């Protein structure tokens, strides 16, 4: 994990993310969307939990992202739940919830779930 | 949303 | 927000939560398990989307914490995704992830969601 | 459990389901919307798991709504997960999925989450 | 959707499911967990939203399943929330919830999610 | 959409 | 669990 | 779980 966490991901839709894994479990870096034009990226920070694993497990992570930048104010807030599997082909498994800010009456359709695999080809 | 795919 | 989001937050389990939100969506922080002993303190970090709300929609945010710190390693983390209301009786409304780091075998098992609200009071 | 399911059910939104629970796990019933008006009806259809329990622990259920009926085809379906507890103030907890029918495209954003409780009262 | 949606339908972890997908509605079938043994059979109910689509999008859905048999009592229920996309490649793509029975202390950890996606094939 | 409260 | 993969 | 209630 760590220096095996710290490096470039993609994931199935076309997005990039780059980070740095921090001896004490700090997780730093950038999101990119599709395109990969300048700036569509976004600031991450997260944390992961590192432990000695004596039956291969994989290693417990989550970020979070705020969809604003100086080209993009897109009101809501990503996080990202999920565990690192290190090894031959590496993947970062996730399920996300993306909240919007909603006034009070939409409060109940702010947030949607889904899922992201990531790997470093 | 800056989450997504291209939307091409 | 921001100044409004800086502070102590409680859930109804019992939790306490400290953060600090800095000028460019930052959010820096402790969260404590119930007892509420010297350490059952761990580290937090995330980020919130700042703009101008002219119809009273939240402040959307997000954070990790790694269940892990000198006293416990819980080989896991929880990421909480939600928004910021605030005025007479502010509150973070979230939905959460809890992911344990586990064998591919168990993967299918890995994230439990739940969802909490947090108060000033 | 089933007769203490079989019944009225109200949520903190305004939403009110009947269901009848059967012998065989069968769970069949409507929702109704709010304003509660002729037809904000629509059919719903689950199961629950009967157990004996010498612990007091929940009965897990589950229940699908399909949005259309003949005023409405909202082209959406939400699932419900939880469990019954039952007692001076029974009440239902659940946690939802609404799914909308998408294009591939948007396949990302069909999936909203979000939580019900649910009491006699 | 309807007559697509009638047949038999497999999964990554090796779960079969069968279905009739009603003229109004209604979901009615089986769900097979791997081994695929006599009776690894439970019971599953469901509805879908049929509608007019004049721009591929896919037909949302949803099903129960009560983990309860006559060889097994699993205290859980699991619900599937998700669309229907017909064609070469017809899948069935979902979100999952799966509740188990706690005691009220135990509550906060009732609920996994996880995500299934069904084909053919 | 009819999941939700009332709009009024 | 009767959800998951063969455990085999 | 240090994300639970007390356990008491």
């Amino acid at each position: 994990a760590e220096a095996g966490i710290t490096g470039t991901w993609y994931n199935q839709l076309g997005s990039t993310f780059i980070v740095t894994a921090g001896a004490d479990g700090a997780l730093t870096g950038t999101y990119e969307s599709a395109v990969g034009n300048a700036e569509s990226r976004y600031v991450l920070t997260g944390r992961y939990d590192s432990a000695p694993a004596t039956d291969g497990s994989g290693t417990a992570l989550g970020w979070t992202v705020a969809w604003k930048n100086n080209y993009r104010n897109a009101h809501s807030a990503t996080t990202w739940s999920g565990q690192y599997v290190g090894g031959a082909e590496a993947r970062i498994n996730t399920q996300w919830l993306l909240t919007s800010g909603t006034t009070e009456a939409n409060a109940w359709k702010s947030t949607l779930v889904g899922h992201d695999t990531f790997t470093k080809v | 949303h800056p989450q997504g795919p291209p939307c091409k």
